[PDB]
This record gives C-alpha cells, structure tokens and sequence, in this order.
C-alpha cells in the first residue's frame, strides 16, 4: 500500500 | 529474454490457455472475466476489482460530502476495451522494466518459485492444494479447469488510488503469516501516478507542495510485488504490529500509525524503526513456521490429484523454502539458508533498493504526505520506456530526472486532484  | 514473451492485445481471441475467461475463488459468485497469463504463475485481469471483496463492488463515488483526503473516484475508468488494452500493455511494460534490472529479475524469480504451500488437507499424511490459491479457467470445450497461480494483477476497486496486495484467507490458517503463502491479487493501475516533492522538509509536510515530481509507476508496482513476495512465502508482518510514528509532528498530532510491514517494504532508513528485539522475534517466529512445514512434508507421503507427482511437489517446496534433506529423506530447515532467504525477501527486495536500480527520483521515506494524483500514459515509447521510464535518454528529459518533473514534461501528466491541505 502507498500509505499517507 | 523478455518476461512477457507475447505482445497481447485485449481483443485477441480467447484460447483457453493463456487468454481465457476465468472465475476467482472469492466465495462469492461472478460472471467470467477475460484474463491474460503473461508469465508462468502470473495473470493479469484488466477489470476494476469488484470481485475479491463482495462488499466493495460499487465503483460509484459516494456523496461529495462523504469523501476523505487521499482518494480518487472515477466509476468509468477501465470500462472500455481500449482502456483494458492499454491497461494490459501498461502492466506488461512495467513487468519488463522491473525484470530488466537484476533486482527485479531476482524478485520476480522468487515470486514465481513461491508457489503457495499445499496444506489444505486434514490428513497430515496427505498433501492437498488449497483451492483459493487457484482460479477456474474456461477451457475450449467450455468446461472449467482449476489452475494454481501465484500472482494476479487486477484493476483498483472504487478508490482508484488505493493500490494493495490482497488474498483470500483460510478458516484457520493465516496463510500470509505461517510460511504457507497464498495467491496474491494486486490492485494496481499503470494509468495514474502520484506526485511528491524533491525537498524532504516539504514532502513530509501536509501543508506544502503541489507534487512537482511524479513517482515512476514501476517503483509503485515493485512496492506491491515486494509485499506479494512476503505474502507468498508466508512471512508478512501482522498489520496490527505498527510503529506509532514519533518522528513526524504531523503524524503524531494525528496519532497516525504505520505498520511494520510497510516500513520493511520501503526499506532504507524506514526499516530501522523496527528495533532488533522485535526483529529477532519475527525472524524466529517464521523460522519455526518453516520448520512446521518441513515436518508436514516429512509426514506427507501421499498426494491428492494427478496433475503432478508427490516427488515433484516435495521438491517444489524443497526448492521454494530451500530446505535440506538427509540420507533418509527427511527435510529440515537450514539456519544459514533460512536467514539468507528471509533477508533476501525482507531487506534486499525493498522500494528503496529498486529506486537505486531504476535511477529515479522517489519519496525518501514512507512517512510523508501525498501531494497529488496524475493521469499518465506509459504505453507510447515517446512517453515512457522499459529502460528509462520517463527520463528518456538522448532527450531533454534524460538528465536531472527531467522526465519525472511534471513542470518540464508537462505533456505526460494531467493533475486530477490535489491532496495538499486536505489532510
Ligand atoms: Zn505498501
């Protein structure tokens, strides 16, 4: 996942 | 030499072998979807993912007053044959770019060898495949045949920018964390990318920057493939194990937590936020898990099905887990070999290392704030290549990461949404  | 030996076109007629209508083991039901097998054990489904999760089957964007920060909706994306053709070609090109590097070749090889373990039977003296690690392929005669696979690349669900690695769970076995492994479905799109800032102080600040530089999508896919690698070898870190970020005042004031699995995947300095003690804990944990698999393989002597023999599968997993065999025929996990494999999957295969291989500009840490999302088209060679990505050699985009500079190479990026200030 890319995240924030 | 190429990873994908065929130049698939979405409209190519189905053949029931590598171009076919298939169904996935989502426990729910669906109409068959056209899929393409681009390499041994790897398939691509050019469809929005409304299948792996029955509850996430609605692409329509909720009311504007109910949307969050970092998110992008477009219910129409990937609904036409032209888009699907472009999606297929974009994903294929990224696999080639990744495979063109020694690190990528190593990662992809590990993924292909990472066949999910055959442990779905109750008789410990019987090896059986877990059907959720398979897909049902419609054969030329219209009948369904089960095929094992390791990886599936599929389009995103409702939130287009929420890329992720997901897999079907087991009633009791935690497949992605017990050394077994499971088929990985990566929600991903080569048609969009994210903007980040060149200054660390700006990139890690939620109120600054418009996203001057674009992330190379090959890095983004590699990031997901690294997760897939961890999950295929059943050594992913439980998502509840997180790092309460105390190195960024903005994360802190919001109590934001980042999973160790993400820190591991990014690598570089981020990986250091996982202290030695807990790091040793995980390593020992997975070591035992590999031991349990070694013994299950010893007790196992009979096999289910007739597609492959027992001697074949035993060797398949001896190869995957790099186990050792004594004069008798008993398998055991070698301390040195386990650490080498574990380290390869967790420290060698990292986002930070892929950045070094691709020679691209990229976020310096996972602990930052996205700035924007751009629409892109990497299929045309005049836009992006397997060898240089956006930074085309012998052009004005060759140096200083000019190709990734959205201001200089403006024709290759259309900003769809700004995230800065929305946090
Ligand atoms: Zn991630």
């Amino acid at each position: 996942r890319r995240g924030f | 030499m190429p990873f994908v030996n065929k130049q698939f076109n979405y409209k190519d007629p189905v053949n029931g072998v590598d171009i076919a209508y298939i169904k996935i083991p989502n426990a729910g039901q669906m109409q068959p979807v056209k899929a393409f097998k681009i390499h041994n054990k790897i398939w691509v489904i050019p469809e929005r993912d409304t299948f792996t999760n029955p509850e996430e089957g609605d692409l329509n964007p909720p009311p504007e007053a109910k949307q969050v920060p970092v998110s992008y909706y477009d219910s129409t994306y990937l609904s036409t044959d032209n888009e699907k053709d472009n999606y297929l070609k974009g994903v294929t090109k990224l696999f080639e770019r990744i495979y063109s590097t020694d690190l990528g070749r190593m990662l992809l090889t590990s993924i292909v060898r990472g066949i999910p373990f055959w442990g779905g039977s109750t008789i410990d003296t019987e090896l059986k495949v877990i059907d959720t690690n398979c897909i049902n392929v419609i054969q030329p005669d219209g009948s369904y045949r089960s095929e094992e696979l390791n990886l599936v690349i599929i389009g995103p669900s409702a939130d287009i920018i929420q890329f992720e690695c997901k897999s079907f769970g087991h009633e009791v076995l935690n497949l992605t964390r017990n050394g077994y492994g499971s088929t990985q479905y990566i929600r991903f799109s080569p048609d969009f990318t994210f903007g980040f800032e060149e200054s660390l102080e700006v990139d890690t600040n939620p109120l600054l920057g418009a996203g001057k530089f674009a992330t190379d999508p090959a890095v983004t896919l590699a990031h997901e493939l690294i997760h897939a690698g961890h999950r295929l070898y059943g050594i992913a870190i439980n998502p509840n194990r997180v790092f309460k970020v105390n190195t960024n005042a903005y994360y802190e004031m919001s109590g934001l937590e980042v999973s160790f699995e993400e820190l591991r995947t990014f690598g570089g300095h981020d990986a250091k936020f996982i202290d030695s003690l807990q790091e040793n804990e995980f390593r020992l944990y997975y070591y035992n898990k590999f031991k349990d698999i070694a013994s299950t393989l010893n007790k196992a002597k009979s096999i289910v099905g007739t597609t492959a023999s027992l001697q074949y599968m035993k060797n398949v997993f001896k190869e995957k887990y790099l186990l050792s065999e004594d004069t008798s025929g008993k398998f055991s996990v070698d301390k040195l070999k386990f650490d080498k494999l574990y380290k390869m999957l967790t420290e060698i295969y990292t986002e930070d290392n892929f950045v070094k291989f691709f020679k691209v500009l990229n976020r310096k840490t996972y602990l930052n704030f996205d700035k924007a999302v751009f629409k892109i088209n990497i299929v045309p060679k005049v836009n992006y290549t397997i060898y240089d990505g956006f930074n085309l050699r012998n052009t004005n985009l060759a140096a200083n990461f000019n190709g990734q500079n959205t201001e200089i190479n403006n024709m290759n990026f259309t900003k769809l949404k700004n995230f800065t200030g929305l946090f």
